[PDB]
RNA sequence: AGCCUACGGGCAGGCGCCGAGGGUAGGGCCCGUGACUGGGGCGAAGUCGUAACAAGGUAGCUGUACCGGAAGGUGCGGCUGGA
RNA sequence: AAAAUGCAGU
RNA sequence: CGCGGGGUGGAGCAGCCUGGUAGCUCGUCGGGCUCAUAACCCGAAGAUCGUCGGUUCAAAUCCGGCCCCCGCAACCA
RNA sequence: UGGUUCGUGGAGCCAUGGGGGAAUCUGGGCGGACCACCGCCUAAGGCUAAGUACUCCGGGUGACCGAUAGCGCACCAGUAC
RNA sequence: GAGCUAGCCCUGGCCAGGGUGAAGCUGGGGUGAGACCCAGUGGAGGCCCGAACCGGUGGGGGAUGCAAACCCCUCGGAUGA
RNA sequence: GAAUGCCGGCAUGAGUAACGAUAAAGAGGGUGAGAAUCCCUCUCGCCGUAAGCCCAAGGGUUCCUACGCAAUGGUCGUCAGCGUAGGGUUAGGCGGGACCUAAGGUGAAGCCGAAAGGCGUAGCCGAAGGGCAGCCGGUUAAUAUUCCGGCCCUUCCCGCAGGUGCGAUGGGGGGACGCUCUAGGCUAGGGGGACCGGAGCCAUGGACGAGCCCGGCCAGAAGCGCAGGGUGGGAGGUAGGCAAAUCCGCCUCCCAACAAGCUCUGCGUGGUGGGGAAGCCAACCCCCCGAAGCCAGGGAGCCAAGAAAAGCCUCUAAGCACAACCUGCGGGAACCCGUACCGCAAACCGACACAGGUGGGCGGGUGCAAGAGCACUCAGGCGCGCGGGAGAACCCUCGCCAAGGAACUCUGCAAGUUGGCCCCGUAACUUCGGGAGAAGGGGUGCUCCCUGGGGUGAUGAGCCCCGGGGAGCCGCAGUGAACAGGCUCUGGCGACUGUUUACCAAAAACACAGCUCUCUGCGAACUCGUAAGAGGAGGUAUAGGGAGCGACGCUUGCCCGGUGCCGGAAGGUCAAGGGGAGGGGUGCAAGCCCCGAACCGAAGCCCCGGUGAACGGCGGCCGUAACUAUAACGGUCCUAAGGUAGCGAAAUUCCUUGUCGGGUAAGUUCCGACCUGCACGAAAAGCGUAACGACCGGAGCGCUGUCUCGGCGAGGGACCCGGUGAAAUUGAACUGGCCGUGAAGAUGCGGCCUACCCGUGGCAGGACGAAAAGACCCCGUGGAGCUUUACUGCAGCC
RNA sequence: CGAUGUCGGCUCGUCGCAUCCUGGGGCUGAAGAAGGUCCCAAGGGUUGGGCUGUUCGCCCAUUAAAGCGGCACGCGAGCUG
């Protein structure tokens, strides 16, 4: 039936952000965490 | 005036509506200055702190006069009396000669183009105001404030109304609606008569839809719940509560007073 | 489409209406009877009290309402058919 | 103030 | 099958913890008061203390074995 | 109340959230309650190398591994997924 | 982590067709005046039937499925909480 | 060599199950190395409120073209959404942005918090909402309101002419609002035509026919009509719009008003531009139906009373009047992003080309009462990416059945009957609405004749929309197929519509209007937060929070001993702290240090009293009536008080299938009764109750393959052949019966018996078959959720 | 107990005999017909409903009779629940 993963660009964007991450201290050290494992990509990478 | 419905479906045998001749002359609220965003909306910043709210028909919100001293000897034409989904009583809308224009919890009586007034002097009559002090003891009154030039708070709802119970001193009694004898200043202002829409206490909502139609969502009882959520809640087969009613937080609800104690705001109470 | 024919006609035969009654369905009135149940009338010497009749030992009666093993009691009002 | 009852027929 | 409490004059109950005394209401019997009956007044009479054994100097009383009574249990399957 | 070895213990010292509240050397703290002796030391401002720590980084080594080991990755791996 | 789900807030959209026929008005009757009674008009309702849409009654099938909740027949709401 | 061990490889099950909707195929041409599967054509079937068109979200080159077939494709592949390469997406007007504000977010000022950070005014951000200028055609292999053609617009900048007190972030108006019902005009859309325009056709017995067949429009400035939507003009005063105003707003004054004018839309019409069927390698007209769309800010009714801001008018402030706006007309200027393609799906969410899920619009025609339903069908799109035979059992889905007709069974579960529309005609009971579609009947097709109103017209023909009567025809049958209630009687529970355990429970559970109790006088009580702040509420006792009960009707007894809550300026106790009698350590001392009794000291607790729609409770044993029997009466013990009404073998009754009565041939169920109620009882309400119910029980009628009891038949599998080809499981196996034996249920030991070797289709007795380190049970000084008068703490509160 | 699915039903049976029928047969308080009891004997039979989840019973209507037990209270990789 209606799956639980509904697409949708502007809350992606907006939940996982890279600006999202930035504004919380949590969201902050996400990043930190991230860069210093050498991802490539840190925020979930959308595009518009 | 109250209006009956015949049985022509259950939930309506029962229901009965509001009569709306009181009101009548003017439906649409005065655009003008007067009606705002009334923002609906249970609860603060996120969490709900007060369950059961919500849903309900859209509301627009109308600015009253809380504090008539504002345009003091203006006196004002009574324009119309419309109604108000926001309160209990009927407001009228009154044209004052200065120009302009303002609501006011529509007393009980007070008719169309009735002029009225407010100020330390104004006839001793149906929506006029003047400070608690140089009103008739005995003659009631609503639209009460509670402190000198902090907006009337007592005797709002169709059919409260305060009256004058005696002077002393700086001060004056009153025997408010709920029956309290409570001690307000002198310069405390107060429109003189009754509220009106006495009859508001006898609609019968109906059905359990138009309790939603005022924004009240389902109230479960605890008694319904788990031991987890309230404290009633449990028990395997229907209880008998459990000794001694309480409310889904703790404290006991059948009698336990809750006012606070110290408040310096006794001295000035007896009832 | 037969018969006798006195031949546009008559009979037989055919179709239709209605029609006794039978069928089905649903109502109404009356009578009988029914576990159990409610009081009622009656029946020589049963059990409990004593309400009423003499200020019946709390005047009586009354419409009503509530209560009580039972008569009855009490409240409100009413009558005198009590003072 | 308080204080019940008296078998049947005759 | 288990864990309990109980048994005493006619009746309904006490004394049984902590032994030597058997208490109360009622009823019963004998007298009064009434024309008489109740009701009231005065005076009594009646109790293997459920049985059997044990303990003690002495047991209804403490101790166990039975015999009858009225309670509560009998759960997971 | 915390810190110390110190868990209220005879509990001093060192910090200090509350109340009260000095003196400037005849001043004032300590020497494990407290007195007295005797002795130490100058609180309520600050600065100060070096010896100490660590290994992203470069180098040298190994009775270290040798592709299921060794880092997760000897390879276009924080990738594919 | 509320892109599932639960509630709420702001803003939009959706609900074939058919039925029943409340309150009101209006005329007639009625009375001292009324209540009220009649037709007509009227078009109410967590009203009725039933698609969309929202469900999930009962049965069967499915059960290494078409599917980690599906399909068939059937059934409830369908201007409202 | 074992850890249901870890990683990897390869086995077995097995050429087995399967190959993903039973919408469906056949053939002839091509192509090629090879074609059931690619291309073409001709038959055939399926969808057609889609299985067709457009848009959003999401996906991201999947688009188009040319080469290709390793793998991907449940088979095949010459094909492809695959690989490789090359093309392809054009905007002042569509959509976003150099506009607006909603929730919400952010946040100068300001408040708060160990830090992190939390609030918060304005402002800012924020869109499917407000605002805003493009229509019809033509082109490409692939883009088009984007390029092109025709017609038509919008801003800005400048010059010019002609106008006016011009001018704000500021003031005012407007923007501007709900739901249900609807008028009058239109348009979209559609149905006809005896008319216009057309290639053609007369077959197979008949028709050269007012024949058949095809099509008879679209877009459109200014002006013009026709529908509407908006709108009083004056002129004086002014205490108001946080006056800066000739604008709003108020009063007063002529005139004027189911209006005119002035405006703004929509629809016709419009110069003119465009398209333009069926058929064999060029008209463009007239009737009729008609919107859920337009005029739109239309109108009525209703109660629950229905965003904001900018654009836009208008008003004045400084300012500035050489500016500036305003109207014209010309010239010029007009950026950024998106635009391929999929888009109910093989390109999106489901690991898959997955029978699931996905918002908005269009959604034709005929018939059935209607309709978005149902059957068929246009347009357009599809036959579902394995096929070919066979015609066993067995399963699925489907059809029919003699006589019987629920005997089936836990249960009529399932299936059958009934089934639309019209007319008759419908009971108890009732809250008078209803029950009611109660039940139970009749009608239903086509043909001819007569005849009634309506809409459009024009009054009159056509064209449509309702009808009424009379004869008559054929069938087994006329809602001739499809969609399409089985009905009644009677209990229980719940009033009722509603809500729930996504994914085993839809209920008698939760909710519900309504009743009661209680809290709370506003910086309310309550909730969230450390706080600030916030909800409560821009509310105010007819309000708000908690609790129980749960429409309505008749009602809701007795017990404050204990418990809770409420009230008690006395008493009793009580911690700091006050107070210091009096004692102690040290000094030679002044002193310094220590203990420390009287008494005074809060809340709480004890204590007094209230309190039941507050927790809660609401008895026993003897006796007695003139037949017995029983006990209205009595005695006695105990209590805080001993269960009232009403109901009662019940969702409660153990004994129990109580015992009577009813229904039945027969009734542990069922209904009515009785009452020795193991163990009903009054807001954890008691007894009832019309209506309602996918709720649970009992009975009847109707009907039936449920059954006596099976039989035949259809199709999709199962079976054979070609093609692709898994799975759990698996110590190894050369794996028979009986009677014994064995850790107690043996293919495997013993004795006897039977037994050539290997498969195929079938059935499930056994392999203590598989699958889950059993849920139950106990064990563990394992764990979690919950509880309270367990312990001990903390928030909170006094 | 790293699982031996647990009542009853339905379907399929098969076995024991301590036999409900039907066949033999001795006693009898067996006249007859019937009955009682015991002996031998399962070869084959051993009904259909009402009530209950029931096994079992109890009834209804028949019968020659309406037997009792075992098979993991036979039988859920056979069904029902
Ligand atoms: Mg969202
Ligand atoms: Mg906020
Ligand atoms: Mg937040
Ligand atoms: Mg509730
Ligand atoms: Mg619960
Ligand atoms: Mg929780
Ligand atoms: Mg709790
Ligand atoms: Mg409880
Ligand atoms: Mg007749
Ligand atoms: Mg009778
Ligand atoms: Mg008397
Ligand atoms: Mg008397
Ligand atoms: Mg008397
Ligand atoms: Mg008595
Ligand atoms: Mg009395
Ligand atoms: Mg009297
Ligand atoms: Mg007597
Ligand atoms: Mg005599
Ligand atoms: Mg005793
Ligand atoms: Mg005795
Ligand atoms: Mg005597
Ligand atoms: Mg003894
Ligand atoms: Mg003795
Ligand atoms: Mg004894
Ligand atoms: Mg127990
Ligand atoms: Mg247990
Ligand atoms: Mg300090
Ligand atoms: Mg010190
Ligand atoms: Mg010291
Ligand atoms: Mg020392
Ligand atoms: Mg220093
Ligand atoms: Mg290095
Ligand atoms: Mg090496
Ligand atoms: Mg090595
Ligand atoms: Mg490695
Ligand atoms: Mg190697
Ligand atoms: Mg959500
Ligand atoms: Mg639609
Ligand atoms: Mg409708
Ligand atoms: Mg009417
Ligand atoms: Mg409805
Ligand atoms: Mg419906
Ligand atoms: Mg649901
Ligand atoms: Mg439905
Ligand atoms: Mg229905
Ligand atoms: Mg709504
Ligand atoms: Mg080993
Ligand atoms: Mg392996
Ligand atoms: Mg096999
Ligand atoms: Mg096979
Ligand atoms: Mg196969
Ligand atoms: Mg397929
Ligand atoms: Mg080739
Ligand atoms: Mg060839
Ligand atoms: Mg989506
Ligand atoms: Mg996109
Ligand atoms: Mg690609
Ligand atoms: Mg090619
Ligand atoms: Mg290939
Ligand atoms: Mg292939
Ligand atoms: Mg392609
Ligand atoms: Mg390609
Ligand atoms: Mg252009
Ligand atoms: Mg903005
Ligand atoms: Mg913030
Ligand atoms: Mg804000
Ligand atoms: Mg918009
Ligand atoms: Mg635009
Ligand atoms: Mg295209
Ligand atoms: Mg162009
Ligand atoms: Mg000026
Ligand atoms: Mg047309
Ligand atoms: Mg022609
Ligand atoms: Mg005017
Ligand atoms: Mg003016
Ligand atoms: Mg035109
Ligand atoms: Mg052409
Ligand atoms: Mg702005
Ligand atoms: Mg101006
Ligand atoms: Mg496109
Ligand atoms: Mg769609
Ligand atoms: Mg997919
Ligand atoms: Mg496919
Ligand atoms: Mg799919
Ligand atoms: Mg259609
Ligand atoms: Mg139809
Ligand atoms: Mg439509
Ligand atoms: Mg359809
Ligand atoms: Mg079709
Ligand atoms: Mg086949
Ligand atoms: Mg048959
Ligand atoms: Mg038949
Ligand atoms: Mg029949
Ligand atoms: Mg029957
Ligand atoms: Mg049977
Ligand atoms: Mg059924
Ligand atoms: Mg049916
Ligand atoms: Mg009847
Ligand atoms: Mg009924
Ligand atoms: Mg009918
Ligand atoms: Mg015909
Ligand atoms: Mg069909
Ligand atoms: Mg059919
Ligand atoms: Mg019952
Ligand atoms: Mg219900
Ligand atoms: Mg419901
Ligand atoms: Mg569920
Ligand atoms: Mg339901
Ligand atoms: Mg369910
Ligand atoms: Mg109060
Ligand atoms: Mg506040
Ligand atoms: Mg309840
Ligand atoms: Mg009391
Ligand atoms: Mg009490
Ligand atoms: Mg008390
Ligand atoms: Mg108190
Ligand atoms: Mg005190
Ligand atoms: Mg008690
Ligand atoms: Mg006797
Ligand atoms: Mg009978
Ligand atoms: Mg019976
Ligand atoms: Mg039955
Ligand atoms: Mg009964
Ligand atoms: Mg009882
Ligand atoms: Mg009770
Ligand atoms: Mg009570
Ligand atoms: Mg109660
Ligand atoms: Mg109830
Ligand atoms: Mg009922
Ligand atoms: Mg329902
Ligand atoms: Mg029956
Ligand atoms: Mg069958
Ligand atoms: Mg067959
Ligand atoms: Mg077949
Ligand atoms: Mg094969
Ligand atoms: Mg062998
Ligand atoms: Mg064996
Ligand atoms: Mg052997
Ligand atoms: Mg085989
Ligand atoms: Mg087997
Ligand atoms: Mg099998
Ligand atoms: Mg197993
Ligand atoms: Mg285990
Ligand atoms: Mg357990
Ligand atoms: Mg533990
Ligand atoms: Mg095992
Ligand atoms: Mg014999
Ligand atoms: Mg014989
Ligand atoms: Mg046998
Ligand atoms: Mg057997
Ligand atoms: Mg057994
Ligand atoms: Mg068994
Ligand atoms: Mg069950």
């Amino acid at each position: 039936m209606k799956r639980t993963w509904q697409p949708n660009r502007r809350k992606r964007a907006k939940t996982h952000g890279f600006r999202a991450r930035m504004r919380t201290p949590g969201g902050r050290k996400v990043l930190k965490r991230r860069r210093q494992k050498g991802r490539w990509r840190l925020t979930p990478a959308v595009r518009k | 005036a109250v209006k009956k419905f015949k049985p022509y479906t259950p939930s309506r045998r029962f229901m009965t509506v509001a009569d709306f001749s009181e009101i009548t002359k003017t439906e649409p609220e005065k655009s003008l200055v007067k009606p705002l965003k009334k923002t609906g909306g249970r609860n603060n910043q996120g969490r709900i702190t007060v369950r059961f709210r919500g849903g309900g028909h859209k509301r627009l919100y109308r600015i009253i006069d809380f504090k008539r001293w504002d345009k003091v000897g203006i006196p004002a034409k009574v324009a119309a009396i419309e109604y108000d989904p926001n309160r209990s009583a009927r407001i009228a809308l009154l044209h004052y000669v200065d120009g302009e224009k303002r609501y006011i919890i529509a007393p009980d009586g007070l008719q169309v183009g009735q002029q009225v007034v407010a100020g330390p002097d104004a006839p001793i009559q149906v929506g006029n105001a003047l400070p608690l002090r140089f009103i008739p003891v005995g003659t009631v009154v609503h639209a009460v404030e509670l402190e000198p030039k902090k907006g009337a708070k007592l005797a709002r709802a169709a059919g409260t109304s305060a009256q004058i119970q005696g002077r002393e001193g700086d001060y004056v009694i009153l025997r408010l609606p709920s029956g309290e004898l409570r001690k307000v200043h002198g310069e405390c202002y107060a429109t003189v008569g009754a509220v009106g829409n006495a009859d508001h206490k006898n609609i019968v909502l109906g059905k359990a839809g138009r309790s939603r139609w005022l924004g009240r969502r389902p109230h479960v009882r605890g008694a319904a719940m788990n031991p987890v959520d309230h404290p009633h809640g449990g028990g395997e087969g229907r209880a008998p509560r459990g000794r001694p009613p309480a409310s889904p937080w703790g404290w006991q609800t059948k009698g336990l007073k809750t006012r606070k104690r110290r408040k310096p705001s006794s001295r000035f109470i007896i009832a």
